Formats: structure tokens, C-alpha cells, sequence
């Protein structure tokens, strides 16, 4: 019967925007090349997490404005037992700054658009951010926003300010964000003043949670006698034709009857009443086959059909 | 070298975007 020995020289380095590198070394006394002892890492704060690794380092993505706390230990898992050393721990102190100076209510929206003319036929993502000034933030502070997607990091330059000159919004017409992206967009906003020091704020956004899908265009509807035909084009997006869920709303303006069709197609042909005026709208979302559930687009601006006479 | 990114808040791993 014997036990394990804890790792040493446990460090935590800020390598990037919401990006940390955890490093440590194997305990000198323990066995050298026992290839099936590994390391367990536990994140104690801000959010509790737990995972294994076999390397003496670990890169991780997490917010850093609330500080950071991690523990690492040596483990050996038989499938009857788990053997564990004591924890070695390390921390990153919460960034300096008086209370309430930090930005509140950060909101971010991405949108897919196209170029212009024959430069290349592709898609740009635009990023729009808004927020409120810190409540007791000294009237002098200026706020600055950075974002990181993948390897790319940028600072904004097109700001919208309030009445006392402070940045409360940001506009990126062109960005490094992938239109079909799965990765996490990291946004940091720090600030500066002559008096007090300002608490930086930062957030992690999954693209599917903030991608503002565009509305379907050229919604066309016609009634020929008893036959109703609705067509519409796939919205402006990098995701192809077969990746969209559609909801077609057919509203009877006379009696308020509301017919809603859910379909993955681009045209709906069916039967309807001659003698009522209808307004139709269509909205779209990205299918779960192509990406985890996200947001619905706005409704197409309504078109009218029936009672042509 | 040769490890993925640990997405902490989502308890997940992330590698690439081929």
C-alpha cells in the first residue's frame, strides 16, 4: 500500500483574451515513466469544472474579470479504485478596480451579409455591441472593446457615444468571425480614467446564441382559383439551402384564422379559400442538423393575396 | 503542444474548424 505525490510549480498564465495556460511539473519523487498516471484539473472559480489530461499543461477558455482559481492533482484510475494525491493550487486575482465601475448589460449581435460586387462572391460577418455605463463610474472614464475569435484579436474603432462622450456601443462592419462558425466569440471591455481604476468586463458568446439570422427575401404568393402557391428564397447566409427550418404564417385578415406551416422546403402549394384576403409572412432558423438551436429570423415584411378583385 | 482548448463554462473540448 502506497499513495501518490502532488504536482509542483503549478502556474497559471494569461496567454490571451479569455485564454489561460496552466503549467506544472511532475513531482520529482514519484515514479518517472509510469505512463498511466495522469493529472486531474479542477476549476474552483468562477464556474466549477473538472477534467483529465496527460500533459503537464492545459490551455483553457474562460472569462477572467471575476478572477480565476484552479487546482491540479496526480491520479491513477483503476476501474475498482481511484488513487489521488493532494491538490496543488493556483490563482489569478480578480483585476483591480473599485465597485460598480464595471460595464453592465453587455449585448452582442452578429449578422451575415455579402461583399458588394465581383471582388469575391462570399460573406462577411458584422458584429454589433451595446451596453450601459457603470453606475458609479467617474464621469471621465472611457471604455474600450476588444474581441477574439480563434487566433484573431481586434479592437473596435467605430463607437457610438452618449451625451457625456462615453462609448456605449460598438460596430464592426467586417470581422474575422466565421459565417459557419462553431467556436466561441470572446469579448472584453476594459476602461480608463484619471481618478479611480476601472473593473474590466468580459463575456463568452456561442455564435448560435447571437447570430441574427436574416429574413427570407422575395416572398411571393399567388392564388389561382382554389390553389395557393407561396415561394420564397433562402435568406442571406453561408449555410446552404438544405439547412433551414421555415415557418410560413398565413393570416386570414377577415376572421383572424392563423395557419402556420413548419417545413424545410422553399415552396408551399396547397388549397385555400377564394373569398378571403390573406397576408403571408415567413421566417427562418438554422436546422439542428447543421448547428445547435439558435434564433429565429424576423418575419418577412407581410405580403397580401386574395380579394384581388 | 497537441492538446485541445478546454471550454470551461460548457464542460467541453474544442479543436478546429476544418
Amino acid at each position: 500500500k502506497i499513495s501518490l505525490l502532488p504536482p509542483v510549480n503549478f502556474t497559471i498564465k494569461v496567454t490571451g483574451l479569455a485564454q489561460v495556460l496552466l503549467q506544472w511539473k511532475p513531482n520529482p519523487d514519484q515514479e518517472q515513466r509510469n505512463v498511466n498516471l495522469e493529472y486531474q484539473v479542477k476549476i474552483n472559480a468562477p464556474k466549477e469544472d473538472d477534467y483529465e489530461t496527460r500533459i503537464t499543461e492545459s490551455k483553457a477558455v474562460t472569462i477572467l474579470h471575476k478572477g480565476f482559481s484552479a487546482s491540479v492533482r496526480t491520479i491513477l484510475q483503476n476501474d475498482h479504485s481511484l488513487l489521488a494525491s493532494s491538490w496543488a493550487s493556483a490563482e489569478l486575482h480578480a483585476p483591480p478596480g473599485s465597485p460598480g465601475t464595471s460595464i453592465v448589460n453587455l449585448t452582442c449581435t452578429t449578422n451575415t451579409t455579402e461583399d458588394n460586387y465581383s471582388r469575391l462572391r462570399s460573406y462577411q460577418v458584422s458584429l454589433h455591441c451595446t451596453w450601459l455605463v457603470g453606475t458609479d463610474a467617474p464621469e471621465d472614464t472611457q471604455y474600450f472593446l476588444y474581441y477574439r475569435y480563434g487566433s484573431w484579436t481586434e479592437e473596435c474603432q467605430e463607437y457610438s457615444k452618449d451625451t457625456l462622450g462615453r462609448n456605449i456601443a460598438c460596430w464592426f462592419p467586417r470581422t474575422f468571425i466565421l459565417s459557419k462558425g462553431r467556436d466561441w466569440l470572446a469579448v472584453l471591455v476594459n476602461g480608463s480614467s484619471k481618478h479611480s481604476a476601472i473593473r474590466p468586463f468580459d463575456q463568452l458568446f456561442a455564435l448560435h446564441a447571437i447570430d441574427q439570422i436574416n429574413p427570407p427575401l422575395n416572398v411571393t404568393a399567388e392564388i389561382e382559383g382554389t390553389r395557393l402557391s407561396i415561394q420564397w428564397e433562402k435568406p442571406v447566409s453561408a449555410f446552404p439551402i438544405h439547412c433551414f427550418d421555415y415557418e410560413v404564417k398565413i393570416h386570414n385578415t377577415r376572421n383572424g384564422y392563423l395557419q402556420i406551416e413548419k417545413l424545410m422546403t422553399n415552396a408551399f402549394i396547397s388549397i385555400i379559400d377564394d373569398l378571403s384576403k390573406y397576408d403571408v409572412q415567413v421566417r427562418a432558423a438554422v436546422s439542428s442538423m447543421c448547428r445547435e438551436a439558435g434564433l429565429w429570423s424576423e418575419w418577412s415584411q407581410p405580403i397580401y393575396v386574395g380579394f384581388s378583385r | 503542444v497537441d492538446e485541445c482548448w478546454r471550454i470551461i463554462a460548457s464542460h467541453t473540448w474544442f479543436c478546429a474548424e476544418e
